[PDB]
Formats: structure tokens, C-alpha cells, sequence
């Protein structure tokens, strides 16, 4: 409430790429890149791994952000 | 998650 939440948990996936790709998993629609990205997925780039744990937990949490959460 |  006084601050951001998944947002800086992908501020922290590695800025290399993992960062904005996580970004990408929980900053697009829930399954805009979610699924391009961690569905057809040819050899595992790197934002479909990293934003795919990432996309995953920020549904679970940001749906009802309230128990543990994933990545 | 973490991609490093």
C-alpha cells in the first residue's frame, strides 16, 4: 500500500535480461506474453523462465495478494 | 525466477 510489490520482486530478476523479462510476465496482460513467452517457448530464451515463475506467482498473489507467494 |  506504501509501495510497489511484484514490481521491484522483477526489479531484482537479474537486470541482465531476467529483469525486464519477469517485468514482461507480470507487466503485460496476465497472459499477453505470460503464454507466447511460457508456452511456445523454442529453447527457453530466458524471459519465459524467469517471467514464467514470475508471471505465475504474480497471479497468484496479485488475484488475491494475501498468502505466500511464488517467485 | 532469477535468470544469473
Amino acid at each position: 500500500m506504501l509501495q510497489k510489490k511484484i514490481e521491484e520482486i522483477a526489479a531484482k530478476y537479474k537486470h541482465s535480461v531476467v529483469k525486464k523479462c519477469c517485468y514482461d510476465g507480470a507487466s503485460v496482460n496476465n497472459d499477453e506474453t505470460c503464454e507466447q513467452r511460457a508456452a511456445r517457448i523454442s529453447l527457453g530464451p530466458r524471459c519465459i523462465k524467469a517471467f514464467t515463475e514470475c508471471c505465475v506467482v504474480a497471479s497468484q498473489l496479485r488475484a488475491n495478494i494475501s498468502h505466500k507467494d511464488m517467485c | 525466477c532469477l535468470g544469473x
